[PDB]
């Protein structure tokens, strides 16, 4: 496997060709940002709750980024679903919900994006290029929206029209381009459990788990967009995610001082 | 229920990006069946990409780029094939137009003119899946996640081969290779072997919602285009199991 | 002498959020008289907000966030209704239009295409004035401050009522609201109490150059937008003070 | 071989700053007369700079400013003096058009409408050539490359004077200004001396494709521009050079 | 010469007067950048051949801007030619393939901007006034593509429809247009030699030449672009430029630290 | 004071009928260059009669027949050429209109489509003026009647010779002729000797309100009648003796 054969092929084989796509896989594997921590806070499960959520976790992405290179994330929360269900009345296709979606997650990362203005820490495009955002330590983090950029060309699901791709997908997926260390999703529980804790009474918390554990348990489709896991079985440079609650102070913190909280899932 | 299509009368058509590799000895004829086809429908013309992005993938790979950067890499020598079909289009009211314009003005650019071009790969850019080192999320891809999104009344795809073959039919195999007149996405995903269409096209097949039918055929012979846009079997059909209302 | 109309064919239709909030039920037979509506009239089409916006002012409320933070926020509510808006009416060559489009470029798109759909907040942005916590310059007023620039033909809001009351007819006094055929902006801005349009469309009607009534109608009964654009009494008329030249 | 004529139909008018800067009296007028052209051509109007470039060069040059940052500086007055010209068109449908526009799309826009306006500086803003301290590529330069490279039907230049003289009609030596019937690019680029026409415009005739003959005509006059464009001999005329194939 | 006889020729005179021009030429002369270095990184010559080449160039661009101030421009390379040589064929004018080319010249940004991100150096608009990264000693330096922006407008040359100005005239311009101190041309040559040396076997090592030497040998479009000789007799801050080998490892290190590797050209 | 411009943008084009007598090889090179001039220009375009008017003349005195007769028989054949030269332009939305739609519908048909194709010899019929046997108001003559009674553009006559010359190009003293780049109607009619023109043209152009030139040229030459539109002389002028307001 040399140069000169992945370059033969490339230029000689139709990119579907199982010689060309096992020379690829062979390439050098470089991370652009394998220093930074991508984080996801949730629309629904945070900032939709307002001040008493928000504020305790901008205090923490003001502490951590003195230690801690941070890219923040944005979900989307009430007002997409609310747009979601109007769309979807109507007839109209996953790739319209998906552009709705987008401006929901947009105004959250403004929100955001204004309490940590005077810290230095902006709403960016092209985080995880935005390097010069990154490599201040007056600053040290950047927020963006979490929605990805499919848009009208979103892949709908097998049934409806939700966009299955939405802000978990978004935030796992800069985090895998730019091969950075860790992601973490804040969300509102502590973790995985067996059934949904908002609706069981004994439900059991699962400390670490496997996509395969996971599917062969049900919870395919539970505390992170089912996509996500599949996404995460495919990964070059993430192949685990931590799910921690963004409710509890300190957690966001503690997570990134390599304490346990929550729920860690391995793509094996 | 399925989503409403939203321009019915559309027609997609792709030009894959190795057809304008060929310069002028491809693009002048096809050129002129366009202009004739103008008046015939409501064109949405999308390039593929082609020789050039292979060069970019070596280059990419060769630096150890992941996938997410080798997709808009690629992507742009799709629009720089619209921009180089849009301009030979010109004299007839045919512009290049950009992914957001694709995406939330084409129902007035088309009132304003017979046909746009635009490029043919979705924008994923940074967002691409990971598994393989190689964009998924290509040319063939984009065009029918469009197309089928607006709910249009087709997507032909204008190759540089008569359509899909057992083989390679310019590859070591070629000699085995049979043409294949009609296939179903299903049978072609299950097959392995290089195709020359997306395999990513296999499978936003398997949850489209209006499109049942996409035919390839050789923008090479002219007046096969024109006769696949009326409906006629001049190349590969492919079943996408999208079946009716 | 008053300035010039820019546009004295045009006619712009204000669409209430809250109407879009009612779903398909209400949005349906407002596409279908929109539809028929094309031929017969040169339309900007302006959505408002509506209940979205209240969700995202009581989380930046909450936050503490100020006016002009506030007010973008509100805006995108208005941008995705008229997103929805475009779309159902995509097949008939209607696009949704940004505002620099609308403001530089409205006479080329009306050109190509019989409507189009914008935002009908204005961009005050970060410099909404200050005073209240809610953003004063919203949909309503954005409407009216760009019809009366264009001098266009009309402005007509389409709302979840049949127009002016007394009192808030949704409200707790609802038992004494009375409706109103017929007021003026000077009228309405020495009342006290709510109203189906924003107190800062009085004050912009008060130094309006052209437009001399605004009906508010009913978008929720069929036929009632039709009529009011052949100027036919089936709302509250508002007389803006501007009388002729 | 020369190269193709992208939009062999298109008309090009370049309106002098200094028209513009004479206000109503001359603008109105001109827009009467561009009213009754717009049936007759397919027209791409670009506006020149006029007196405010001369105001932000003198204060560039005060505060020490190269070349390149005063390009742009200039490019902003032909820019708006294009918005002015296209609101009094805009009832006709007319519209300010953005240079990425012309350069990608304008063969939709003119498809859309009769006419779009916009700046006739090029874009080379920070990249403008060094050795002048004033910006060498303005207006005509602009306007004609631009006409040129789409292989347009003609550039007409429309000045506040009748054409070229043998010296500044408006000057110190203006009882010696005989006036110029006709001339070559090249014996006026061997003259020194001012023009009505920037020096650069004369080079990039040198290496024109397609124009032959740019006339300047004096928009002051009615009925003078639609008679250049129907080429009768109005005002002067420039050879560039160019003869046929 | 004063502010007041300046002032009422711009306002009574055309800008083609002779006398106005000479009032111009008499203005003070403020330098944007004095203190930056512009370095072109040639398309063909460096980024076309990969991670051998462009690697050891990251590395020194990452130790350089601890004391210098760069503005890194990209040239555009294979990818370009084929594009000028398909748009060629069809007849399509200068204008059109300026444009295709910058397309190239950007995809050489973000590759070269994806390997040096997490050192903080960007991909840039508007370099020459992208203060903020080239003010801070943790970043120093900004890429940009070298393509001028003239697009449609490009002035074709006297014979074909290859744009004349390509990305070294680009990158020249950026640097004479702020005032930069230095303009260096990293190519895969040691420099300027009597005759193209990838052709000729005895061709002479030329360490220092003025245009007008080079145009009185043949050498007027060898290795830079002929009209970037022509725009360096015309320039008012960037009268000489250097061109070096990029292949050799720190020889970028070695011309920013004012050594005399590869050629200088001069304007006189 | 002169009448109005009816249609003062139309621009009228009459091929004579021994160029459509030389059927394809002419009629096809003339087809391509009018399917070009359409986006530039709103044509009117009228046919001559040619040889089969010859036809019917002989056989018409032959029979005795008076000038009155003979007038309609040769309107026949402009007629059929008319029809001829629309169908092979019909792909491009050109038909044939009648002498009534021309009269009085023009401007709607011009509306709908870029260029209609007429007769162009005058309804004179039984009502031919007496004095010659043959009749004296034919093609060229009845183009210019519409023309100049339109107050259009211009008119353009596209003939098979290069314009008018001292004697007939073509026949006994051919050796003699000597062409004519400019002339005066007021000159030609003096003159004594056969003409490419009808005489009675230089009688109505003697009385003409709005066209100053006809340009008469060879459309047997790809791209003269393209040039004579623009204005460029590359056949004979015909000054008409009207001279402007
Ligand atoms: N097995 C499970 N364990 C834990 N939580 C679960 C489980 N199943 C369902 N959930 C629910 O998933 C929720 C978290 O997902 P949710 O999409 O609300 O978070 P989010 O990131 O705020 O989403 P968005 O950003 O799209 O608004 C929890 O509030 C919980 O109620
Ligand atoms: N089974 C097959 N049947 C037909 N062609 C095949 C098959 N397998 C490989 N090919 C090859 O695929 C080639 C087309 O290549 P490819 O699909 O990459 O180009 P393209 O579609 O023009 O490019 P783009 O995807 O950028 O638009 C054909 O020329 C053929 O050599
Ligand atoms: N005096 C009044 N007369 C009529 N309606 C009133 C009055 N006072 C309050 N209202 C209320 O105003 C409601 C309309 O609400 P609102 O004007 O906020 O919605 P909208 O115009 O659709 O939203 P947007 O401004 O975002 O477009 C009516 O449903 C009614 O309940
Ligand atoms: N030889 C000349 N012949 C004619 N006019 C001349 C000559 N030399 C100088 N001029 C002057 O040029 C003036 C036109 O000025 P200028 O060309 O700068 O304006 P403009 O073309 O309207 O501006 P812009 O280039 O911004 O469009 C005329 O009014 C005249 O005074
Ligand atoms: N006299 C000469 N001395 C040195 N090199 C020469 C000479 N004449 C021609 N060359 C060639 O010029 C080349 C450098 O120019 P080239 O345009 O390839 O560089 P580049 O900056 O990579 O271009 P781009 O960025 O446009 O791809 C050298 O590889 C060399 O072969
Ligand atoms: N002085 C002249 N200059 C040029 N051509 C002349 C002259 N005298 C006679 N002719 C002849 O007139 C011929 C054109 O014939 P004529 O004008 O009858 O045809 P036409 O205009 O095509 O017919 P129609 O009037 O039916 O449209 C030329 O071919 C030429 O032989
Ligand atoms: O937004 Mo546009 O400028 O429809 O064709
Ligand atoms: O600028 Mo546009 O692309 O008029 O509809
Ligand atoms: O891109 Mo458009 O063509 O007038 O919005
Ligand atoms: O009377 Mo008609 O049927 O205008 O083209
Ligand atoms: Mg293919
Ligand atoms: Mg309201
Ligand atoms: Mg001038
Ligand atoms: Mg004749
Ligand atoms: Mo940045
Ligand atoms: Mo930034
Ligand atoms: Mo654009
Ligand atoms: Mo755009
Ligand atoms: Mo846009
Ligand atoms: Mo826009
Ligand atoms: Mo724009
Ligand atoms: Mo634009
Ligand atoms: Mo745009
Ligand atoms: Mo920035
Ligand atoms: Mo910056
Ligand atoms: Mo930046
Ligand atoms: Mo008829
Ligand atoms: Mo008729």
């Amino acid at each position: 496997n040399s140069t000169a054969e992945l370059e033969e092929l490339l230029m000689q084989r139709s990119l579907t060709d199982p010689q060309l796509q096992a020379a690829a896989a062979a390439a050098a594997d470089f991370r652009i940002l394998p220093d930074a921590t991508v984080i996801k806070i949730g629309g629904q499960s945070v900032i939709d709750r307002g001040r008493a959520a928000v504020y305790p976790l901008v205090d923490e992405i003001v502490a951590a980024r003195k230690n801690h290179k941070l890219l923040i994330g944005t979900g989307a929360g009430t007002r997409a679903r609310h747009l979601y269900s109007i769309a979807a009345g109507l007839g109209l296709p996953a790739g319209v919900l998906a552009q709705l979606g987008s401006s929901v997650a947009d105004q959250n990362a403004a929100m955001l994006g204004q309490l940590l203005a005077k810290h230095g820490i902006p709403v960016v495009g092209g985080a995880g290029l935005s390097a010069v955002p990154l490599s201040l330590a007056e600053v040290n983090a950047v927020v963006f929206s979490g929605m990805p950029p499919y848009k009208l060309w979103m892949r709908p699901a097998a049934e409806g029209v939700i966009p299955p791709y939405r802000t978990d997908a978004g935030c796992f997926l800069l985090a895998e381009q730019f091969g950075c260390k860790q992601m973490i999703f804040v969300k509102d529980e502590d973790g995985l459990y067996t059934a949904n804790p908002k609706t069981s009474k004994d439900a059991t918390f699962i400390p670490r788990i496997s996509v395969d554990e996971m599917k062969a348990k049900g919870l395919h489709d539970s505390i992170l967009e089912f996509p996500v896991l599949d996404l995460l079985q495919s990964a070059q440079h993430v192949r685990e995610v931590q799910v921690v609650n963004g409710l509890v102070p300190g957690n966001l913190t503690r997570a990134l001082a390599g304490e346990h909280v929550g729920t860690i899932i391995t793509a094996s | 229920k399925r989503p409403i299509r939203l321009l019915p009368w559309l027609q997609v058509v792709k030009i894959g990006g190795r057809v304008m590799d060929r310069g002028a000895d491809a693009i002048l004829p096809l050129v002129e069946e366009l202009r004739k086809l103008l008046p015939e429908h409501r064109l949405l013309i999308l390039t593929g990409a082609g020789v050039r992005a292979r060069h970019v993938f070596s280059v990419g790979l060769d630096l150890g780029l992941p996938v997410g950067s080798l997709a808009p890499l690629a992507a742009s020598e799709a629009g720089q094939n619209g921009h180089i079909l849009a301009a030979m289009l010109a004299s007839e009211g045919v512009s290049y137009v950009e992914h957001p314009t694709v995406a939330d003005q084409l129902a007035i650019h088309l009132s304003a003119t017979r046909a746009v071009v635009g490029s043919a790969f979705p924008p994923y850019h940074h967002h691409e899946f990971p598994g393989s080192r190689i964009p998924p999320h290509r040319a063939d891809t984009g065009a029918f996640l469009l197309a089928d999104a607006f709910g249009a009344a087709g997507l032909t795809i204008v190759e540089n081969v008569d359509g899909i073959y057992t083989a390679d039919p310019n590859g070591p195999d070629r000699g085995q290779a049979r043409f294949l007149p009609e296939t179903s996405a299903t049978d072609l995903a299950k097959s392995e072997g290089p195709l020359p269409v997306d395999r990513a096209l296999l499978d936003v097949m398997a949850t489209a919602r209006h499109i049942e039918r996409v035919q390839v055929v050789n923008g090479l012979v002219p007046g096969r285009l024109t006769a696949a846009l009326r409906g006629e079997h001049v190349g590969t059909l492919i079943r996408t199991g999208v079946r009716p209302a």
